[PDB]
């Protein structure tokens, strides 16, 4: 796709699972279910502005829900509750 | 000869390892299972992968597989119990 770097897909929402996490575990599965409904409003947020860049939810649990879905980028330590996006709306100064 | 003048002795240590291994075992049955890394403390959270750092080194991490292995040498039945003993009594690995 033009105005993006990499190779995307509008039809899903990818799930980023740290390496420190493992998918499987009663609590991301649970998580991985009622965040499956974010996805619907995920195609109806780039209906209305189709110029509209990542939509991310980023979980307490570890995993992060962007649309669209673009695979992901040595090993990889992302974890996205301690990005500087997630911290500043998780607390206060 | 030697053998047969010396098998009440034997006979009585092998009693007394009998005994102890049975202790052993009432004391440390299935308590010495061990995680791959030192941060999860139960099989159900010794599963998928992880992060380890090579050395203590911060900036030198590589991922390896989580495994909740049991000892090399253990208490779980009579048998092992009996084999740990004998390992310690021969005084080798003993301290660990
Ligand atoms: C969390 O996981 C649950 C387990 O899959 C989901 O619950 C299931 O959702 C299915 C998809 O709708 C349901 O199947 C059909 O649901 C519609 C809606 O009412 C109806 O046609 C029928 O109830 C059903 N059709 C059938 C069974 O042929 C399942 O009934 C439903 N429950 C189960 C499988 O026990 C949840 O949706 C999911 N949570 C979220 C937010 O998606
Ligand atoms: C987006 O912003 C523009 C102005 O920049 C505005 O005209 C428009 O109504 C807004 N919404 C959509 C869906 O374009």
């Amino acid at each position: 796709d033009a105005n993006f770097g990499r190779q995307i897909s509008y039809q899903h929402a990818a799930v980023h699972i740290p390496t420190d996490i493992y998918e499987g575990s009663t609590i991301v599965l649970n998580e991985l279910n009622w965040t499956s409904a974010l996805d619907e409003v995920f195609k109806k947020n780039r209906e209305e502005d189709p110029s509209l860049l990542w939509q991310v939810f980023g979980s307490a649990t570890g995993l992060a829900r962007y649309y669209p879905a673009s695979p992901w980028v040595k090993i990889d330590l992302y974890d996205v509750r301690r990005r500087p996006w997630y911290i500043q709306g998780a607390a206060s100064p | 000869v030697a053998i047969r003048t010396i098998g009440n002795i034997m006979i009585v240590t092998t009693l007394l390892q009998f005994m102890f291994a049975c202790i052993g075992v009432q004391l440390f049955k299935g308590k010495f299972y061990r995680c791959t890394d030192e941060a999860k403390s139960n099989p159900e959270e010794c599963r998928g992968l992880f992060i380890l750092y090579k050395d203590g080194d911060v900036d030198s991490p590589v991922v390896r597989e989580r495994i909740w292995q049991n000892s090399d040498f253990n208490f779980d039945n009579v048998l092992s119990a009996m084999m740990a003993l004998f390992t310690v009594s021969t005084f080798e690995g003993w301290p660990a």
